[PDB]
């Protein structure tokens, strides 16, 4: 379902927190499905993604950090109240549709 | 490591000119 | 004959102005209503225009 | 397709005029820079009775 | 003037890319580095001779590197005035960081000298890293230890 | 249904809900934090694939 | 996946227009007056007086 964000003037999850795309873009993108490769009976999970995230991320900019998310801005801990850990794992399952 | 320097001067933020300079090749087409 | 120069000049910067409330194939005569509602590509296209 | 004397840099690879048209290339195998012109370059009349 | 390093936070929590000039080849590494808050090359100024410097503690989960050919380069102290004008603009853009370089041979003792100059492309780097802040990464000349 | 008096912050749709289908005409995805909608509706139903 | 349900929300509105009472979420700021500014007024953007 997020294949369809990776488009220049495309906005989501994807395209405001993970990847984006230059307006002027110029290139091909390509996509497959790998159910096969990328998906078993217990559950993938290696794959992440960014959820939350302060501001939309410029093109081609990349943002591999770590940090507790607070929707404040202070810096907070995992435990604490209205602190989350901003990367999401993908569930990818054979029997997924 | 992280060898830190003591007693320094604040830089102050000496203001000076730019003059004509800052100009670089915009594109790669032989004009 | 001279009051008839200067209608004919004034007629010509009146019609000028009223050409900007003029559509020429595009969505709106308002650039900041454009602006304001669209991507720079999009928006590009009822610029142009 | 002729020889120029243009003096290409490195990162340079095509040639524009005042037109916006390719007029020099550097070619890829030997690099040596090349000048475009028009093929056409007649003026040319008709006389009938 | 050996090099800069250009990051968002200028610390482990975020990339950072440091384009050094050592004493050897120029090295461009795009890392997550443990920036020192005070980082430097040292050469002796009565041996002209470069010994290893800390610019960072520790390097990981890092992406882009690049290092120049080989050349050698005068650490030695120079007596007069100015000599060289190296100038250099840094552009941020979607996800490239330009770099455009030119030099000129000056005299002049103080400030900015007048004149114009046109910078050629010099660097194109695909870094993708976030850039508002940087850090400029001179040599010292220490006479004596622990001074 | 009729929407009204609130903040269209579609953020907290991320995490919730994944849409296989979403298409905007005659305003941009992007531009939709920075406007203000009048007289908006929702309509629901159900089809096939 | 051809015959299977699917759920579909159709969101109609009007933009700069007509008076709002959804907006996205932004911060507004204190009303100055007498100067130049870039201005936005209900997802109306400009620059003016
Ligand atoms: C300036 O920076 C460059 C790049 O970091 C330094 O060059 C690198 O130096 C290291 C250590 O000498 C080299 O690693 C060595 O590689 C050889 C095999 O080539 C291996 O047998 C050694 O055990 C060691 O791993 C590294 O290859 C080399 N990189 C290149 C290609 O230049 C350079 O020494 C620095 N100069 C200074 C300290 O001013
Ligand atoms: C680059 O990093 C800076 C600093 O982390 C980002 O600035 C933050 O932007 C968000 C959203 O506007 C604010 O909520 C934070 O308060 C800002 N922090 C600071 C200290 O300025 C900036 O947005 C980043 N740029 C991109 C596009 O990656
Ligand atoms: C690329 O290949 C072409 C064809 O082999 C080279 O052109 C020839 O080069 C040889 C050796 O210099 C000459 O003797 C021939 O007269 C050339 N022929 C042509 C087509 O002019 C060309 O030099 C090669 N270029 C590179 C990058 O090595
Ligand atoms: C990231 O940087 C922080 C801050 O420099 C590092 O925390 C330091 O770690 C060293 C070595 O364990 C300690 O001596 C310091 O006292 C620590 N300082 C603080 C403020 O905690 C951290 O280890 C670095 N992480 C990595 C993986 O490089
Ligand atoms: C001077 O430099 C050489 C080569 O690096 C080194 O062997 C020598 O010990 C240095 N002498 C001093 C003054 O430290
Ligand atoms: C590098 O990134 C990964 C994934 O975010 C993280 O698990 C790892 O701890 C990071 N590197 C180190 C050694 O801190
Ligand atoms: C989604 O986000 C909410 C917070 O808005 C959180 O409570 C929940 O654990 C997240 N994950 C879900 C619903 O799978
Ligand atoms: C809808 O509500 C159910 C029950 O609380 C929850 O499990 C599910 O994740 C919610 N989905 C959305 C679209 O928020």
């Amino acid at each position: 379902d997020d294949v369809r964000q990776i488009a220049p003037g495309q906005t989501g999850v994807i395209a405001d927190y993970n990847y984006k795309l230059p307006d002027d873009f110029t290139g091909c993108v390509l996509a497959w499905n790998t159910r096969n490769i990328d998906a078993t009976q217990t559950g993938n999970y290696n794959y992440k993604y960014r959820s939350l995230r302060h501001g939309k991320l410029r093109p081609f900019e990349r943002d591999i950090s770590n940090v507790p998310f607070s929707p404040d801005g202070k810096p907070c801990t995992p435990p604490a109240f209205n602190c989350y850990w901003p990367l999401n794992d993908y569930g990818f399952y054979i029997t997924n549709g | 490591k992280c060898l830190d320097f003591d007693d320094r001067t604040p830089p102050a933020n000496t203001q000076f000119l730019s003059s004509h300079r800052g100009v670089y090749y915009p594109d790669d087409i032989f004009r | 004959k001279l009051q008839d120069v200067v209608n004919q000049n004034a007629q010509a910067l009146n019609t000028l102005v009223k050409q900007l409330s003029s559509n020429f194939g595009a969505i709106s005569s308002v650039l900041n209503d454009i602006l304001s509602r669209l991507d720079p590509p999009e928006a590009e296209v009822q610029i142009d225009r | 397709l002729t020889p120029s004397s243009k003096r290409f840099q490195p990162f340079q690879q095509f040639g524009r005029d005042v037109s916006d048209f390719t007029d020099s290339v550097r070619d890829p195998k030997t690099s040596e820079i090349l000048d475009i012109s028009p093929c056409s370059f007649g003026g040319v009349s008709v006389i009938t009775p | 003037i050996r090099g800069w390093v250009f990051g968002s936070t200028m610390n482990n929590k975020s990339q950072s890319v440091i384009i050094m000039n050592n004493s050897t080849n120029l090295v461009i590494r795009a890392c997550n580095f443990e920036l020192c808050d005070n980082p430097f090359f040292v050469v002796l100024k009565s041996n002209n001779t470069q010994i290893p410097s800390y610019i960072f503690n520790n390097a990981f989960n890092c992406t882009f590197e690049y290092v120049s050919k080989d050349f050698n380069l005068d650490l030695g102290e120079k007596p007069g005035n100015f000599k060289d004008l190296r100038e250099f603009v840094f552009r941020n853009k979607d996800g490239f960081l330009h770099v455009y370089s030119g030099y000129q041979p000056i005299s002049a003792a103080s400030g900015l000298p007048t004149g114009f100059n046109a910078l050629k492309p010099i660097f194109k780097l695909p870094l993708g890293i976030n850039i508002t802040n940087f850090r400029t990464l001179l040599t010292a000349f220490p006479p004596r230890p622990d001074y | 249904k009729r929407i009204s008096n609130c903040v269209a912050d579609y953020s907290v749709l991320y995490n919730s809900t994944s849409f296989s289908t979403f298409k905007c005409y005659g305003v941009s995805a992007t531009k939709l934090n920075d406007l203000c909608f009048s007289n908006v509706y929702a309509d629901s139903f159900v089809v096939k694939g | 996946i051809g015959y299977q349900p699917y759920r579909v929300v159709v969101l109609s509105f009007e933009l700069l227009n007509a008076p709002a009472t959804v907006c996205g979420p932004k911060l507004s700021t204190d009303l100055i007056k007498n100067q130049c500014v870039n201005f936005n007024f209900n997802g109306l953007t400009g620059t003016g007086v």
